[PDB]
């Protein structure tokens, strides 16, 4: 729950890294 | 799929215990065991499992889902001879024909009716428009006028269709898949009437099938809307009930969709001859249909001989009166995405997440986006999991994912590993709960292609893990859940950015 939120926010951070790359 | 037995799937609101009794007579005569199951969401589980060669020998559902199953190669063409065909009504065979071939056995014709409590309401309303005033009066007595399932669009369709809504337009012998009919004034007038009942507290947006059934059968509400399968539980409840024509709206009949309960044979079944024997010579007989109908009523059965025996039942007469005012559902493969989109629209309007106009305006592009997205994401997740590969835009999108999505999983493996590990995905409920992670990806209000491709990439990472822990059948519901998050909440963004063509363009090089 906290775990699912932390995982979802990590995916968002990775996704922004990917967005910046491309 | 095990040779030498039959596994049958049918929905949990139908007479599956009666069907098992027919199976016991088959077993008596043949030694072949017949297992009847009623999984949840069976109409979605079937195409998922059957596509990998698994699932039941025989699948029961209304005919509207069978065109898509057939198009995907999941159904055996059935081979009843002309003398067998003559035993069932022609219009029921018409509902189970796809691209010229018969792809299921018709069982019974279903339509919703108004069910009312004769003790609370001996003279039920003829019009929807009377229901607010009636509910106010009944509330002063500790009762309510009307409760029915607001979570499945099947039950609100009669009202939406009354003044002009339609699914797909039929002209020149076929449905125009580019002409969906919920974004028009009649559809909107009907859904507005329903949402206004909710706004004025005559109905609750959360009411689902079980809640409505319990209210009517405990005598708390004067009316419900349901099909013939429900009559058995009302019999048990001792409520004094009648079954009648649905109320009019703007003076026009409610137009319920007509479904033909149908039984298809899995293309992957090693038991097709046994399945044919069971269906033709055990189920589709007076004695077979009687056993099912005694458990949960079937409606107007497809078998002429038994339909004639039952036709005197006033409840069945009312079913057919409502059916004659409605339309036969299409069976085209777009129907699943259509229902996805209309379900979202009704729930969004009923809850106030959208206005009625916005909700119905979104439906057509939502269904197209869902169908296309689901295909891309499911193909990528499954090929990643299996290691083997099994329309131009979808081809390019999959080639993009093989590069970019595999690339995310390479570059971010350490994070992805500890992500899926902290989540500790052990079973089917854990996989369902991943939809919460997905929503969190967008919870700060930002949408972009990097986040979208990263979520899909993590879906592929999880799908590989699911296969390793013997939960490979959970890959398709994972894909569907990702698709749902994207289409339900990011439709506007996906449209602005030109959908999957924009995805391919963004990640080009
Ligand atoms: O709500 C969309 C839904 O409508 C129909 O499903 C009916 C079914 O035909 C009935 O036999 C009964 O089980 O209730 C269902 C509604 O909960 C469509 O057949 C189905 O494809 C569609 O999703």
């Amino acid at each position: 729950s906290s775990t699912m939120g932390q995982a979802g926010r990590q995916l968002a951070i990775i996704g922004d890294d990917i967005n910046r790359r491309y | 799929i095990e040779e030498g037995k039959l596994v049958i799937w049918i929905n949990g609101d139908k007479g599956y215990n009666g069907l098992a009794e027919v199976g016991k007579k088959f077993e008596k005569d043949t030694g072949i065991k017949v297992t009847v199951e009623h999984p949840d969401k069976l109409e979605e589980k079937f195409p998922q499992v059957a596509a990998t060669g698994d699932g039941p020998d025989i699948i029961f559902w209304a005919h509207d889902r069978f065109g898509g199953y057939a198009q995907s190669g999941l159904l055996a063409e059935i081979t009843p001879d002309k003398a067998f065909q003559d035993k069932l009504y022609p219009f029921t065979w018409d509902a189970v024909r796809y691209n010229g071939k018969l792809i299921a056995y018709p069982i019974a014709v279903e339509a919703l009716s108004l069910i009312y409590n004769k003790d609370l309401l001996p003279n039920p309303p003829k019009t929807w428009e009377e229901i607010p005033a009636l509910d106010k009066e009944l509330k002063a007595k500790g009762k309510s006028a009307l409760m029915f399932n607001l979570q499945e669009p099947y039950f609100t369709w009669p009202l939406i269709a009354a003044d002009g809504g339609y699914a797909f337009k039929y002209e020149n012998g076929k449905y125009d898949i580019k002409d969906v009919g919920v974004d028009n004034a009649g559809a909107k007038a009907g859904l507005t009437f329903l949402v206004d009942l909710i706004k004025n507290k005559h109905m609750n947006a959360d009411t689902d099938y079980s809640i409505a059934e319990a209210a009517f059968n405990k005598g708390e509400t004067a009316m419900t809307i349901n099909g013939p399968w429900a009559w058995s539980n009302i019999d048990t409840s001792k409520v004094n009930y009648g079954v009648t024509v649905l109320p009019t709206f703007k003076g026009q009949p409610s137009k319920p969709f007509v479904g033909v309960l149908s039984a298809g044979i899995n293309a992957a079944s090693p038991n097709k001859e046994l399945a044919k024997e069971f269906l033709e010579n055990y189920l589709l007989t007076d004695e077979g249909l009687e056993a099912v109908n005694k458990d949960k009523p079937l409606g107007a059965v497809a078998l002429k001989s038994y339909e004639e025996e039952l036709a005197k039942d006033p409840r069945i007469a009312a079913t057919m009166e409502n059916a004659q005012k409605g339309e036969i559902m299409p069976n085209i493969p777009q129907m699943s995405a259509f229902w996805y989109a209309v379900r979202t629209a009704v729930i969004n309007a009923a809850s106030g997440r959208q206005t009625v106009d916005e909700a119905l305006k979104d439906a057509q592009t939502g269904s197209e986006l869902y169908r296309q997205s689901l295909e891309i994401i499911s193909r990528y997740l499954r090929e990643q999991a299996t290691g083997a590969a099994d329309g131009a835009t979808s081809r390019k999108a999959l080639e993009t994912l093989r590069r970019v999505g595999d690339g995310v999983q390479r570059n971010h493996e350490t994070a992805f590993q500890g992500m899926l590990r902290k989540l500790d995905i052990k079973n089917e409920d854990d996989v369902k709960s991943l939809s919460r992670v997905m929503i969190h990806v967008f919870s700060d209000g930002v949408t972009n292609w990097g986040r979208i491709v990263t979520l899909i990439s993590f879906g592929a990472f999880v799908a590989k893990h699911l296969k390793t822990i013997n939960q490979e059948s959970c890959i398709e519901p994972l894909a569907e859940s990702i698709t749902d998050v994207l289409v339900r909440t990011k439709r506007d963004w996906l449209v602005k950015q030109r959908g999957w063509d924009g995805f391919v363009e963004f990640f080009h090089v």
